């Protein structure tokens, strides 16, 4: 295919995404989960790491690696130690709120996810580490995941698969660097939520020194959908290396701000005048664009035009395809208080372990503060780019990058903007 | 500089050269002995920006 979107309610997997009907195992059965699951583990790990693989998955967290890869390296005979599957159910990431609404309205989805992703690498447990400030998601979990225990389907006998496998809940404390892969690990073994450095990857060493996977809420709920149906037609859906569908959250100055599940390469005026209601005030009233949360750097309403929505899109665009979380800025928008903010954001989320993102972001929030009061001067842009430069890739974990990032792109295409409000702030100071 | 003509004139006869014109007593023609501040000016490398260290 060459046009994509128009995805069909029989194709979209969430299909509880509203909330409209039980998310209860009585719903979630009338629903289509938990079919032929046992089946499915009694098939075995190499399948369902090769139906991944053909599926073409990839990770729905952010950082876009493969997901058949990432599990099958974990496909090694066990040394002794025990095995884990992680779920990083955090969803710290601003404009992001789909794994939210899964948790809370698909959350069996997510369950069957587990056990099919444990069976898959070979694990006893999953911990889905949720968000701290997600108490009633949290309780909603615990009741849907002592429906499986009841039903049988976790718990010493996986659907009748001879099986063992528990799924257990944690609950973060408010923070955003808990949603990171290692810091998420190092949360669950009870320190703080500091990031550790790979190597050793969790594949090796992990969870309570263990091997172990993290993996994203959305991930981990579309794998069972993956191999009940198929990894070709997965893998039919979106472009080539981008494949499959995506829970897309439009906020900002939309009319309909809201969560929806749409095909891979959707073009972004696509989507948003499909599913968002258009921009407040229209496509001519639209500015700027962030589209994979607030980690990746701005794009203007030139770009915005003909962009699709795949990660190779995307870094073709000079973005990235991050949660999905398409937050629209219209031509009312303070867009450098706004990026201002998100610089605030990443100050306060900060864990502080290594020196390049602990000092340099709270540099680069001072700068921005005075840059939006216009109290610079116009070689501080390219100071702060400079900045964002030595940050980004230079510190332990990826927040550094998520950081500098979005100064970028705010220096990049609204630089203008930038010298007119220095230079407005010098005439009416002197 | 306060010689009268008639010494003027003797010691230009007597030295052949005008004098007066060329006098190695400083009177008033020197800078004031105060002076308004300066500022001075800053060197090429105080630039925030393109200034690694490595590259100088
Ligand atoms: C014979 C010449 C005698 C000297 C003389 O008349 O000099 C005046 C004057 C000196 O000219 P000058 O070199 O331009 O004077 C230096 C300054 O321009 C002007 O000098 P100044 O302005 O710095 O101060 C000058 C002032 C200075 O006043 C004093 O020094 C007063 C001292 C008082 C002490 C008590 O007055 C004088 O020098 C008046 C003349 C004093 C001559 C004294 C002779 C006797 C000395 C003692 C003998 C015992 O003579 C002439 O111009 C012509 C000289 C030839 C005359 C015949
Ligand atoms: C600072 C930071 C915060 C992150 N927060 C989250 C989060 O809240 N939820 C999430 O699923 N991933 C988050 N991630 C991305 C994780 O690396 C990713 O979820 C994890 O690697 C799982 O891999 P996957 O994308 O293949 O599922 C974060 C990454 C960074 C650097
Ligand atoms: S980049 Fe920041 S959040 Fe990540 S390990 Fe370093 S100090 Fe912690």
């Amino acid at each position: 295919k060459t046009s994509f979107g128009s995805l069909k309610d029989e194709d979209r997997i969430f299909t509880n995404l509203y909330g409209r009907h039980d998310w209860r195992l009585k719903g979630a059965l009338r629903r289509g989960d938990w079919y032929k699951t046992k089946e499915i583990l009694l098939k075995g790990p190499d399948w369902i790491l090769g139906e991944m693989k053909t599926s073409g998955l990839r990770g729905r967290g952010g950082a876009g690696f493969p997901t058949g890869l990432k599990w099958s390296f974990m496909n090694k005979p066990s040394d002794g130690r025990p095995k884990y599957l992680v779920v990083n159910a955090d969803e710290g990431e601003p404009g992001t709120c789909k794994d939210r609404e899964i948790m809370r309205h698909d959350p069996h989805k997510l369950v069957e996810g587990c056990l099919v992703g444990g069976r898959a690498m070979g694990a006893r447990a999953a911990y889905i580490y949720i968000r701290g400030e997600f108490y009633n998601e949290a309780s909603n979990l615990q009741v849907a995941i002592r429906e499986a225990y009841e039903a049988g389907l976790i718990g010493k006998n996986a659907c009748g698969s001879d099986y063992d496998f528990d799924v257990f809940v944690v609950r973060g404390a408010g923070a955003y660097i808990c949603g990171e892969e290692t810091a998420l690990i190092e949360s669950i073994e009870g320190k703080q939520g500091k990031p550790r450095l790979k190597p050793p990857f969790p594949a090796d060493v992990g969870v309570f020194g263990c091997p172990t996977t993290v993996a994203n809420v959305e991930t981990v709920a579309v794998s069972p959908t993956i191999c009940r149906r198929g990894g070709t037609w997965f893998a039919g859906f979106g472009r080539e290396r981008n494949s499959g569908t995506k829970l897309f959250n439009i906020s900002g100055h939309v009319n309909h701000p809201c969560t929806v599940e749409e095909e891979m390469s959707v073009p972004l005026k696509e989507l948003i005048e499909k599913h968002a209601g258009g921009v407040t005030g229209g496509w001519d009233n639209l500015l700027a664009v962030i589209p994979g949360g607030s980690s990746t750097p701005l794009i203007p309403k030139s770009v915005c035009e003909t962009v699709l929505m795949d990660f190779d899109a995307l870094v073709q665009a000079q973005t990235g395809l991050g949660t999905a979380a398409v937050i629209v800025m219209d031509r009312s928008t303070d867009i450098v208080k706004a990026i201002a903010r998100l610089i605030e954001f990443y100050k306060h989320e900060s864990c502080g372990q290594c020196t390049p993102c602990r000092e340099g972001v709270d540099w680069m929030n001072k700068v921005m503060a005075r840059f939006v009061k216009g109290d610079a001067r116009p070689a501080e842009i390219d100071s702060l780019w400079e900045i964002s430069k030595q940050i980004e890739g230079h510190t332990i974990c990826a927040l550094g990058d998520g950081a500098a990032w979005p100064v970028q792109g705010l220096i990049r295409h609204f630089r203008p903007e930038l010298e007119d409000r220095m230079q407005r702030f010098a005439q009416q100071h002197r | 500089a306060s010689a009268t003509r008639v010494i003027q004139k003797l010691r230009n006869w007597a030295s052949g050269q005008d004098l007066q014109a060329k006098l190695q007593l400083r009177y008033q023609e020197i800078a004031k002995r105060t002076q308004p501040p300066p500022k001075l000016p800053v060197g090429p490398s105080h630039k925030l920006s393109n200034n690694y260290y490595c590259t100088r």
